[PDB]
RNA sequence: GUAUCUAGGACUACCAUGGUUGCAACGGGUAACGGGGAAUCAGGGUUCGAUUCCGGAGAGGGAGCCUGAGAAACGGCUACCACAUCUAAGGAAGGCAGCAGGCGCGUAAAUUACCCACUCCCAGCUCGGGGAGGUAGUGACGAAAAAUAACAAUACAGGACUCAUAUCCGAGGCCCUGUAAUUGGAAUGAGUACACUUUAAAUCCUUUAACAAGGACCAAUUGGAGGGCAAGUCUGGUGCCAGCAGCCGCGGUAAUUCCAGCUCCAAUAGCGUAUAUUAAAGUUGUUGCGGUUAAAACGUUCGUAGUUGAACUUGUGCUUCAUACGUAUGUAAGCGUAUUACCGGCCGGUACUAUUACUUUGAACAAAUUAGAGUGCUUAAAGCAGGCUUCAAAUGCCUGAAUAUUCUGUGCAUGGGAUAAUGAAAUAAGACCUCUGUUCUGCUUUCAUUGGUUUUCAGAUCAAGAGGUAAUGAUUAAUAGAAGCAGUUUGGGGGCAUUAGUAUUACGACGCGAGAGGUGAAAUUCUUGGACCGUCGUAAGACUAACUUAAGCGAAAGCAUUUGCCAAAGAUGUUUUCAUUAAUCAAGAACGAAAGUUAGAGGUUCGAAGGCGAUCAGAUACCGCCCUAGUUCUAACCAUAAACGAUGCCAGCUAGCAAUUGGGUGUAGCUACUUUUAUGGCUCUCUCAGUCGCUUCCGGGAAACCAAAGCUUUUUGGGCUCCGGGGGAAGUAUGGUUGCAAAGCUGAAACUUAAAGGAAUUGACGGAAGGGCACC
RNA sequence: CAAAAGUUGACCGAACUUGAUUAUUUAGAGGAAGUAAAAGUCGUAACAAGGUUUCCGUAGGUGAACCUGCGGAAGGAUCAUUA
RNA sequence: CGGUGUGGCCCU
C-alpha cells in the first residue's frame, strides 16, 4: 500500500454496524438539507462540509439519516461546481510547486515532488475523464495551474 | 518471484522463449546457420579429400606421444585439413597424395584424446577400405 | 492487492494444521466461497465453519477436525471440456483412490466424479486432499 | 468511364488526403513449395516432411503470342540471350527436371528389358494406341519370415539316487549332464533337376519324379573383454617406445587397457564407422528447475503500451410421489410468482425473448496413414480376403471392407446458466399491458372498372395525457486506494537567508634561549640572534567533532552549528469525503557521492602526478619534505559504483522474546511545583507502522546462515516484470545510438578448454592469534 | 469483293550500357589482441596480517605484475561489552 | 614495529 511511499501504514475511519442510529437525534435529514444550503454555499469542500456536522450538532453519519451521497446532496439543491474537490486540493498543492521552485531551484528533492502530483493528476484525472464528471479534451497545462485554482 | 501465469499472455509467452533460444550454447549448432561456415569440411558426413603431407604433431601433456598425422586438401571447398591415422604402422599404407575419404572424430567437433587441433579420423584411403588392411582381408593396390 | 479472493482464502487453511491451528480466522465472505466450504463438509474434511457479516464484506471463522493434507488451487480458471478432465487428475492427485479436484461448470460447483456423472465441462478453481 | 468472360486503383483521367504499426507493422535473412503427413515416449513435444496422395508452380535465361472450350503450352511457334548442332559457307536445326543411358559433379543412387493380361485413358472407337501401367534383371535402403543340424548307449566329470561309512571315504552310481574330428542311428531341405504350375510369354514363390552330409563338409560372424559397461589381475612381445582410448585414464623393463595367441563375452545375418535428431534432459521448463552467494535484480522512483484485478447482483426450503431402504434422498410436480400470450387432448400447434467468453450435444467436413472391430494370406509383416450341412450334388447365404482420433483449428447449430467481464434509470424514460393521437408517415381494400371528395381502418412508426398506481429511479466503502482535516505533531530529508565554534595557515608584536620536524633508524626541510615555543591579535578558507547510537528522516545516492523563512512527505488521530480512482511494469521521462571534463570564481588543510632522502640487489613503492591536478561554492555536463542487506517491488497466514522509534490510549501511576493541581517529566498497561537483536523449526535449504530466502511439498499455481545455461573467447570486435570528452545504454563468432567454483571436514598451540616446555 | 508484302500510332517488353544499392566471399605491406606457454629471461602481485591488508566506479602515471588519490563496501583479521 | 625475494618437470 501507500503508492508513492515506502510505508505499509494504514489510517482511516471506522464505521459502526447499524445504519439508523442516532435515533435519539431530533435533527432530521431536512434541516441538514438546509445546512448544506446554508454552509456549503460558502465554498466549502465536500469533505469539510461533512466534518462540521460531526463536531457541532453532532450527527454521526449523514448516510444514515439520508440515502444520497453528499455530492448528490450538493447536486439536488445545486451545489456541485465545475471542478471535483480532491484534485482541486492536488492542483493547489501542484501550484505551490510552481511557487517554491520558480525561484528556489536546485531542490531536486522538491523537484522530485513535481513528478508525483503530475502523475497523481494524470493517473487520477484519467479516471474522472472516463466517469463524465468533466469532459474529455481536458488537458492539464502548466500555465493552467494558476487559473484552475484561482 | 516471476514466471508469467496470466491467462491471456501467450503472445508474450513464446516471444520470451525465442528471445532465449540462443542462450543454450549447444543450440546454435544449426540455428544461426554456420554449418556452411567453419565445420572445416562442408557440413556433410565425410570428405573425399586428397593427401597433402605427413605432419609431426605431438600429444598433449604429460604424454610425450607422436600421433604421426597427415595433411589433407578437399575438392569440395578447398581448404587446409589436418587429420589423424590409427593402428600403428600404415604410414606405409598412406602413399601420399591419394584420394582419401575422411570422417569425423567422435565428439561432435572437439579435440578428443591428447591430440590437439585434429577434428577428424580417417576410415578410408584410395577407395580400397583402409580398415581391413591391417587384418589383410583386402589386398592393397600399390600402383 | 487482493488479486484472487479465492486462492488466498484457501492457503491459510493449509497454514493452520502445520502448527496445529484448530481454528481459522478468515476473510472476506464471497458467495462463490460459500459454495466451496461445504464441499469439504460434504466429505467431512474440516470442522464447523461460520460467517459473521460486517457491512463491508463479512468474515469467516472455520474450525477444523484435522483430517486434511493440503488444499490447492490452479490459477487462473482454465477452461476444461469433458474429454480432457482426466489429464487434471493424475497431475493433481496422488491416485485414483481418494482426493478430489473441484471445477465448476455451467451447472454449478461440484466434485469431479460428480461431474463425471453430471457430464458437463467446466473451469478448474482448485483441488484438495 | 475504360478494358476485361465479370468484381474492381485492374487501369486511364478528375477528386479526397488516406490505408498501416510496438497486439513486432514495412525491411532484409534463410543450405524454406505448402499440406495430407513421418520418425521417438509418461504426457507437453521439439525436429523435419525433396519424394507415389492432394494442391500450387516450371520446362536453359527471360519475355510476347497463334489455334482451340481450355495453354502464355515448350515431346507448338517467335524473338533475344547463354551454351552447344550441321554446312558445298549461300542455309537449317536445339532442349532428357518423359523413359533408359553416359558425361560432369559431389560422401551420394538401378536394364540403352519385356508387355498392354491388370488398372485408367485416347478417339471416328468393343477392335487402334499409350518405357501410364504391369512384370523381370538391378538393390544388406528397408520391413516381415526364419537353415546351420536333431536323437542313441558307452563314454568321461558333477550331482541326486542305494549304501558302506560319516572332521574322512567309496561302490549300486548316474532320468540327468558335458566332452567326445570317440561310435553312431544317420533325421533331413537348401542346393538339385523331369514334369507341373503361375505368366502377355518367361522366370521366381508353392507343388515337385530324379538328387542331396561322419563333416575336412551343405563351414557365420563382427566387435570386444581396466572402470563406465557384459566378461582372462592367461601367455609371448614391447619398453612413455609404438600405441590405446568417446570420456576416467593405462604404456617410463617383473604392463589386468598396446601388438599377437589364449580363452571369455556381446548381438547375430548382422555388426561398425562417422554425421545430423529426439530421448536420456525437469542441462529450453506452463505444467517443470534457478537468482543470498555455485552463471546470475535494472542503483534508483514515478510511468503509459502490457497484463492481472476485491466483495456484493433469486433461492435454501415447504408438501407429495416415483426411490434408496420404519428409514434414506441422488429423483418430478405443487409451493415464495414473465412456471411466456392463443387454439386444441395433463397433453400437439402457434404469439413470442440484454450479449459475449466458456462449455454441452452436434452439424458440416477426401482418403491413405495412426489407433484399429472382423479375419487362421501355412505364420508374420500382410491383406480384405473369403466363410459355407455342402463331404454324394456346391446355387453357396453372406460377413464384409466397420469405429473414432491426427477428419488438429478458427467460424457455422444446440444444451447450459456457475465462472469471466460487458450491459440500463441521474441535463431526467419511471412506466403505461394499452381503448391507444392531444403525432400524422397514411397503406390497400370495398365503393363492378375509376379517381375528385374523408372517414372507419388508423398493419403502423413519430410528438402525446395533467390515463402521475409508479417504495417513482444512486451497492458496501474493502485491515483496496486516494483526497480531507481545531488536528497533536514528528526528522542530521530538502530548499534559503542568517549565524557559531576550536584548531590550522601564515602574518603581526613581545618573551626568551638553538634547535625544530620527521623515522625501525636516519635523512630530505626549518633556524642566529629569534625558529620551534608561550602570548594576545589580524585575517583566511575548509569543516561543523564532541554529544553519535547496532538512533531517526529520505525513494535511493546521500543527509549533522543556530534561528527565521519557504515548502513537501510518513505515521498514528478520524461514526470526513470519494466511489475501484488498483498492483507491478518494454518503450520512456526526473534523480545518482566522487573520479572526471566545459568557461567564471575563490584559495586553507591535503593531494595522483613531478622532483629529492632513505630502504632495497632494484623502489619508479610501502616512510618522510615540498608543492602540482583538484576536493570548495555558483552555472551546467556525462549517469556509471561492491549504487550491498552481493536478497526487486504489493496482497495473506504462520513464534516467540527483548529492546526502541514516533502516534494513540489506560494509569484504578509517581514526580515536578504555578498549588495538592494544572500544562510537564518518567514508570506501568494497551496499541497500531514496525526496525533491530536473540531464541529454538517444531519450515526451508548443498551448507553457513533465513522468520522469511518459509507457504515454490506431493513430478505445483497469490499477481506482474527483467534476467542466467560451464570456462575462458569477452563486456573485446562490428556497426548503428548517445557524450564537448574520458566514454555508455547496447553485444556476438570461429577458435580453444574437462573443468573454474559453492559451503563444509581434516593437515598449520607452514614467520597468524591466545597458553605452557630442553643449554638438539 | 476479299486480299500478301511495306508500315504510323502505340502497347507489353527480351536483351544490350552506365550509375547507385542489398548481403556471402576475397587479396593486403605493416598495426594489435587472444590461447597454444610446457625445457626461456626479469621480477613477486594475489592467497596467513602474502609480509604495504584486500576490493570496485574512475582519474593520473612506470618494463610489467602493480603503485598512487578521492568516494565506498564487507567476500576482514572487528558480529564485542568496555559505565 | 627495522629485512626475508626464489625453489627445472613426472612417479600406490
Amino acid at each position: 500500500g501507500r503508492m508513492h511511499a515506502p510505508g505499509k501504514g494504514i489510517s482511516q475511519s471506522a464505521l459502526p454496524y447499524r445504519r439508523t442510529v442516532p435515533s435519539w437525534l431530533k435533527l432530521n435529514a431536512d434541516d441538514v438539507k438546509e445546512q448544506i444550503k446554508k454552509l456549503g454555499k460558502k465554498g466549502l469542500t465536500p469533505s469539510k462540509i461533512g466534518i462540521i456536522l460531526r463536531d457541532s450538532h453532532g450527527v454521526a453519519q449523514v448516510r444514515f439519516v439520508n440515502g444520497n451521497k453528499i455530492l448528490r446532496i450538493m447536486k439536488s439543491v445545486g451545489l456541485k461546481p465545475d471542478i471535483p474537490e480532491d484534485l482541486y486540493h492536488m492542483i493547489k498543492k501542484a501550484v505551490a510547486i510552481r511557487k517554491h521552485l520558480e525561484r528556489n531551484r536546485k531542490d531536486k528533492d522538491g523537484k522530485f515532488r513535481l513528478i508525483l502530483v503530475e502523475s497523481r493528476i494524470h493517473r487520477l484525472a484519467r479516471y474522472y475523464k472516463t466517469k463524465s464528471v468533466l469532459p474529455p479534451n481536458w488537458k492539464y497545462e502548466s500555465s493552467t495551474a494558476s487559473a484552475l485554482v484561482a | 518471484m516471476g514466471k508469467p501465469r496470466g491467462l491471456r499472455t501467450a503472445r508474450k509467452h513464446v516471444n520470451h522463449r525465442r528471445d532465449q533460444r540462443w542462450a543454450d550454447k549447444d543450440y546454435k549448432k544449426a540455428h544461426l546457420g554456420t554449418r556452411w561456415k567453419a565445420n572445416p569440411f562442408g557440413g556433410a558426413s565425410h570428405a573425399k579429400g586428397i593427401v597433402l603431407e605427413k605432419v609431426g604433431v605431438e600429444a598433449k601433456q604429460p604424454n610425450s606421444a607422436i600421433r604421426k598425422c597427415v595433411r589433407v586438401q578437399l575438392i569440395k571447398n578447398g581448404k587446409k585439413i589436418t587429420a589423424f591415422v590409427p593402428r600403428d604402422g600404415s604410414l606405409n599404407y598412406i602413399e601420399e597424395n591419394d584420394e582419401v575419404l575422411v570422417a569425423g572424430f567422435g565428439r561432435k567437433g572437439h579435440a578428443v584424446g591428447d591430440i590437439p587441433g585434429v577434428r577428424f579420423k580417417v576410415v578410408k584411403v584410395a577407395n580400397v577400405s583402409l580398415l581391413a588392411l591391417y587384418k589383410e582381408k583386402k589386398e592393397r593396390p600399390r600402383s | 492487492v487482493r488479486m484472487n479472493v479465492l486462492a488466498d482464502a484457501l492457503k491459510c487453511i493449509n497454514n493452520a494444521e502445520k502448527r496445529g491451528k484448530r481454528q481459522v480466522l478468515l476473510r472476506p465472505c464471497s458467495k462463490v466461497i460459500i459454495k466451496f466450504l461445504t464441499v469439504m463438509m460434504k466429505h467431512g474434511y474440516i470442522g464447523e465453519f461460520e460467517i459473521v457479516d460486517d457491512h463491508r464484506s463479512g468474515k469467516i471463522v472455520v474450525n477444523l477436525t484435522g483430517r486434511l493434507n493440503k488444499c490447492g488451487v490452479i490459477s487462473p480458471r482454465f477452461d476444461v471440456p469433458i474429454n480432457d478432465i482426466e489429464k487434471w487428475t493424475n497431475n493433481l492427485l496422488p491416485s485414483r483412490q481418494f482426493g478430489y479436484v473441484v471445477l465448476t461448470t455451467s451447472g454449478g460447483i461440484m466434485d469431479h466424479e460428480e461431474a463425471r456423472r453430471k457430464h458437463l465441462g467446466g473451469k478448474i478453481l482448485g483441488f484438495f486432499f
